[PDB]
Order: C-alpha cells, then structure tokens, then sequence
C-alpha cells in the first residue's frame, strides 16, 4: 500500500520528468533492450538502433502511461485497466518483464536526477512501480 | 558466459573511478530501507526502525564498505566468479541463513548507486555489462546452497 | 482479481475442508517445515516432531484464519488487516516464505480430495492463496 | 547436494509406480491453465484459449507426456543432474527462450500432480525428496542460460 507520504514523494520525483517524458521514456526502453536482451522477443518488428523513431515513440506512450498513474495514484486499477488487459491478455507478456522496465526507470532517474532519488524516495518509487506492475499482471485469462 | 573484451573494458574502467567505501555504505543502508524485511538478517547491527535509523548506524555503514569490497573482487576474477565466491556462499547459507533470493535484489540496487554516481560513464552499453556481472555475483553466492 | 467463478470455486473446495481444520493445517506445516526446512528459523521455540501439540495447535490457527478469508473473499484487507501487520512489521518474514506455506495448503488438498482439485479449481485456489499471501506482505515498513 | 540413501529410496520407489503418460499430459495441461502467460511459449499447439481447448488439445497431451519421461531421466542420474540436462537447458535458452523462472513453476504442479496420483506414498518425507529432485532439475535447466 502507498501511504500519503510515499504519495508526496512519488508526484515530487516524477515532476523532474515533466518536460522529458519522451527522452526518459526512450532511455528506459534503450536500456531494458541492452541489459535485458530477451525483452526484444516481443518487439520483433522495431527498429533496435539508438534514438530509433520507433523506441522514441513507444518510450513516450509509456511515459505518458506512467504519468497518468502517477495523476491517479489512488485509483490505479481504474487508470491502467486498458492497458492490464493488452498485456496480460492479448499479449502474454510473462510476468518477470514487469520487474526489468521497472528497474530501469529507476536506472534512469538515478542517471538524471541522483540527488532527487534519495533512499526514501527510492523506496517510495520502487513501491509506486511494482503497484503500476501488479495491476499490469492481474488479468491473465 | 564469458566477458567479451569489450565488456571487460566496460567493468575495468568503471570500478577504477567507484569510491568502494561511499558507494558500499550507500547500497547496503538503500538495500535496509527498500526492502525492509531485510533487517531481520541484520538484528544484531541494533536500531532499524526508521530510515533515519539506518542511515546513522556505524554498523550498518561499515557492513556496506566490506560487501562492496567483495564484491569489487569480481573484478579481477571475471573468468572464475562461481568458483571465487563458493566459501561466502556457504557461509550466507550456513551461518547467516540468508534466502538465495535477495541476491539478485542487493545487485539491482548496486547498479543503481553507481549509475548515481558515475552518470556520464554509465552508458546504455556499460549498464549492460554491468548488469551481467551482477548476474554473475548474485549467482555464484546462490551456488552452494543445498 | 477473483472473478465470480473463481470464488464459487474457491468456497466449494474449502467446504471439503471444514471438519478438519487441525488435522489438513498441521499437515501443511509438517510439509512446509521438511520440504523447505528453511521456514524452521522462524520457530524457534516450536517442538518438530510428527503431530506435535504446538504444530497441531498453530496448524488449526493458520487454517482459520484461511476460514475467515474464505468467508470475507470480497475484502481481503479487511479480514487480514491484524495477521498483516504481524507478519511484516514485527516478525520481518521473508516474502519467498509465503509461496512456500501456499504450495504445501496446495498439497494437501490434492491428497485429501484429487478428484475435486481439477485443474480449473486448482487455478482458483492457486489465485486465493496469492491474494491472502499479498495482503500479507502488504505492510513491510 | 547428493541425494542420501533415503532420498534415493523414496524416489526410485515412487517413480517406479508412477504412469508417465498420464501424469506428464495432467502436468502441462495444468501448467496452462495456472499461468496463462505461459501459453504463448506454445503458440504452434494451436487452441488454448480456455481450459476447455488445453485438455482437449490432442499436441499438448503429446508434448506433456515427452516432457515427463525427460524428467524421469533425471531418475537415472541422480549423481549427474546439472550434466544430464545441459544440453536441453541450452535448447529452452536459444531456441525457445523460456524466461527461466517457470521452470520452478512447473517442477511445484509435478508435485501437484504426483502427490494426487499417490496420496498413500505421498508421506512428508517421500515429498522432501521430491522436492530436492524438483530443485535440482528446475536449477539444471537455468544453468546453461547466459
Ligand atoms: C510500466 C510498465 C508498462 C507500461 C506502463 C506499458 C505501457 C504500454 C503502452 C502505453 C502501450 C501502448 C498501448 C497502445 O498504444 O494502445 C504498450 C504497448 C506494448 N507494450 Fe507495454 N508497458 C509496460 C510494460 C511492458 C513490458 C515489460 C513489455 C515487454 C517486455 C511491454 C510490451 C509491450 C508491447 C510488445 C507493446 C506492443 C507495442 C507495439 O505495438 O509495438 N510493455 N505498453
Ligand atoms: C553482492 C552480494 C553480497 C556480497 C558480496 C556479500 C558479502 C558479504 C561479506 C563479505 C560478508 C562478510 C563475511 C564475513 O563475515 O567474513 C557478508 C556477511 C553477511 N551478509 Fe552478505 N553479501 C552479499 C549479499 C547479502 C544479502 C543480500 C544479505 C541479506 C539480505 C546479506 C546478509 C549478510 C549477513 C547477515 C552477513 C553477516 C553480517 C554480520 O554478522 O556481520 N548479504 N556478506
Ligand atoms: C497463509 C499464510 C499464513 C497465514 C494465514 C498465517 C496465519 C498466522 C496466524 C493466524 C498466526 C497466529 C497469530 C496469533 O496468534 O495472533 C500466525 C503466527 C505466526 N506465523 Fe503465520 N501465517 C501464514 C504464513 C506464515 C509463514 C509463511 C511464516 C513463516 C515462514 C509464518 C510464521 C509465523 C510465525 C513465526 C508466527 C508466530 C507463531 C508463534 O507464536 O509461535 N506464517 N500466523
Ligand atoms: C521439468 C521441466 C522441463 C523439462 C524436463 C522440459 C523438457 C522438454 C523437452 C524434452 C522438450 C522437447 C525437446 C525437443 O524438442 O527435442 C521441451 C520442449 C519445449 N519446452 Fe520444455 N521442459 C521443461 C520445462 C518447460 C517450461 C516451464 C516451459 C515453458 C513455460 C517449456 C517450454 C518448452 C517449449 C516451448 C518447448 C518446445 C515445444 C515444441 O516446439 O514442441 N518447458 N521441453
């Protein structure tokens, strides 16, 4: 459960995103490519190369995706069904993935911002994306 | 699987810069707070209550420089971490008692303290390497429980 | 998230269990203290043997408590909200340990009763005891 | 660790009862219905979208029978688990890129399945056995992932 603290913590971390949704977001996925390299398996038609038109527009969609969250924080499952449903059903995507992205968004708000991110806040953000990631994986069947 | 030459020059620069001492104390002090439960393996470093807590207990501090001091050994042992690290293994196991699962998590968090606090150098393709070297560590303490 | 079908499921197969609450809960934890003797670190204090009177006695507890849950499926928090803090806040149990209690409840009701865990009803009761072992961990911290 | 005489006892006298057909096409079907992700590893079987087309699915009957009398093969070669599957961890690695985690899902539904096919031989510590084996062959099927 987020308290009310975590909460502050969260919307104040992610405002340092604001204007960079779509760098952030396309670093997050360069990354999960790289050190997670069987994550591609489920993008087989993109175009892998660094700042490649296809990674710079998904990057944003999920960035924006988590910046919604972030807006409706106490009501994620509301926030996220649509996207639950692609994930889990008509994707298959297996559960592990979930833990990959999410420690990369951290990676990449570590690089940005590392006076930001904190131990507290740290905590408060890796709970706010294994929530995000919880209700991504609660629809499979 | 083996280092390829270019991973190994990945590692070898970077750890040449890390502060072993800061980043230790910062990993195992976030490691305390991330994941709470963790504490109970730690009763005898005293007050982990808090994050404050935490972050002022000289035990928890000097832990964290001799973890990643360990740790740092990997490094010049790429060809052999599984057999390197077999004796901490048995000792996590025997005398500790630690479940093989939170291995993986302490690794995590170290590439997260040095991202922190090397970003230039942490690159899309050092993150890589360093990613499998924690892999590795991770595995290799995990290795001797039976 | 348990749909309805799961629940009737979930209610149907726990219905088989309902005189023998001691006898199946201290079977689960003679299995889960010799399959993974890793959850002994946990009871100190306890006597091991086979049908032992401390075994017997927090086997029924655990099973009743299971009970309620069953009985209170719509509100999982609610019902679990004590059990929660116990577990997280002041004994600090390892969160692996919960998939461990969870396969050998899953155990004993294949060996009582192997025709009424089918597989769709083993799906069900799989996604209850994943849900009560979330409220569990819930409150680390 | 080697498996004690006792371990050993347990399971080669269980495993001699047991019906590999049946409780290997009961074991895959179960393994989809419990985690559906796990269906899409199985996208050339055809129909699985419900528990109905699974236990109807005349190639995953198939398939749940070869994948039992593989591990039945670790029976054999108690002393030599981690050698014996090397080569079939490397083809779930390459070939069908398993995530490695699910190994340890399906060796718990064997467990499942075994326990309610002989519930008489299924005592406490027949399953400590089993789930020595289980570990050990789940953990030989990771290994040749790099
Ligand atoms: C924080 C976690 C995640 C969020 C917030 C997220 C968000 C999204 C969004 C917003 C879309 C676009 C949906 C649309 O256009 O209607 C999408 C599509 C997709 N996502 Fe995710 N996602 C996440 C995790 C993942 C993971 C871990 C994987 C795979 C490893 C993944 C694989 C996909 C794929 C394959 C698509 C289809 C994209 C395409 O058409 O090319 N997602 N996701
Ligand atoms: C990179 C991963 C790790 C490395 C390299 C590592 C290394 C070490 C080292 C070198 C020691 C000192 C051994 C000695 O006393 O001679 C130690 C002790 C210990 N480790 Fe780890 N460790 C790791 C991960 C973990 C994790 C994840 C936990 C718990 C969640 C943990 C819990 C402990 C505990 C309780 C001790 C004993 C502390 C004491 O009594 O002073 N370690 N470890
Ligand atoms: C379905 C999961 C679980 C349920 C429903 C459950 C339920 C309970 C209940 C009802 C109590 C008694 C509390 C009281 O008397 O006020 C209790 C105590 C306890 N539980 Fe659990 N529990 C579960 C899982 C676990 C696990 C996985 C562990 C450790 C591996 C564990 C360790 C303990 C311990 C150490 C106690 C203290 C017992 C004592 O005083 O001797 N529990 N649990
Ligand atoms: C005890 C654990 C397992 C054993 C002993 C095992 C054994 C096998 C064997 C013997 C084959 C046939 C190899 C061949 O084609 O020559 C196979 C294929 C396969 N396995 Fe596994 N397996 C295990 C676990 C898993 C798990 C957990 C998954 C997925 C979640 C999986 C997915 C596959 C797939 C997709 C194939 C290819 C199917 C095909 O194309 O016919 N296996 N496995």
């Amino acid at each position: 459960v987020l308290s009310m603290e975590d909460k502050s913590n969260v919307k104040a971390i992610w405002g340092k995103a604001s204007g960079h949704l779509e760098e952030y977001g396309a670093e997050a996925l360069e990354r999960m490519f790289c050190a997670y390299p069987q994550t591609k398996i489920y993008f087989p038609h993109f175009d892998m190369s660094h700042n490649s038109a296809q990674i710079r527009a998904h990057g944003k969609k999920v960035f924006s995706a988590l910046h919604e969250a972030v807006n409706h924080i106490d009501d994620l499952p509301g926030a996220l069904c649509r996207l639950s449903e692609l994930h889990a059903h008509s994707l298959r995507v297996d559960p592990v993935n979930f833990k990959f992205l999410a420690h990369c968004v951290l990676v990449v708000f570590a690089i940005h911002h590392p006076s930001a991110l904190s131990p507290e806040i740290h905590a408060s953000l890796d709970k706010f994306l294994c929530a995000v990631s919880a209700v991504l994986t609660s629809k499979y069947r | 699987a083996s280092f390829d030459a270019h991973e190994r020059k990945f590692i070898v620069d970077l750890w040449a810069k890390v502060d072993v001492a800061q980043c230790g104390a910062d990993a195992l002090s976030r490691m305390l707070i991330v994941y709470p439960w963790k504490r109970r393996y730690f009763e005898h470093f005293g007050k982990m209550c808090n994050a404050h807590d935490i972050l002022h207990n000289s035990k928890v501090q000097e832990h964290g420089k001799k973890v990643l001091a360990s740790f740092g050994e990997a490094v010049k042992h790429l060809d052999n971490i599984k057999g390197h690290f077999a004796n901490l293994s048995k000792l996590h196991c025997e005398k500790f008692h630690v479940d093989p699962e939170n291995f993986k998590l302490l690794g995590d968090i170290i590439i997260i303290v040095l991202a922190a606090h090397h970003p230039e150098d942490f690159s899309v393709e050092c993150h890589a390497a360093f990613q499998k070297l924690v892999r590795q560590v991770a595995a290799a303490l995990a290795a001797e429980y039976h």
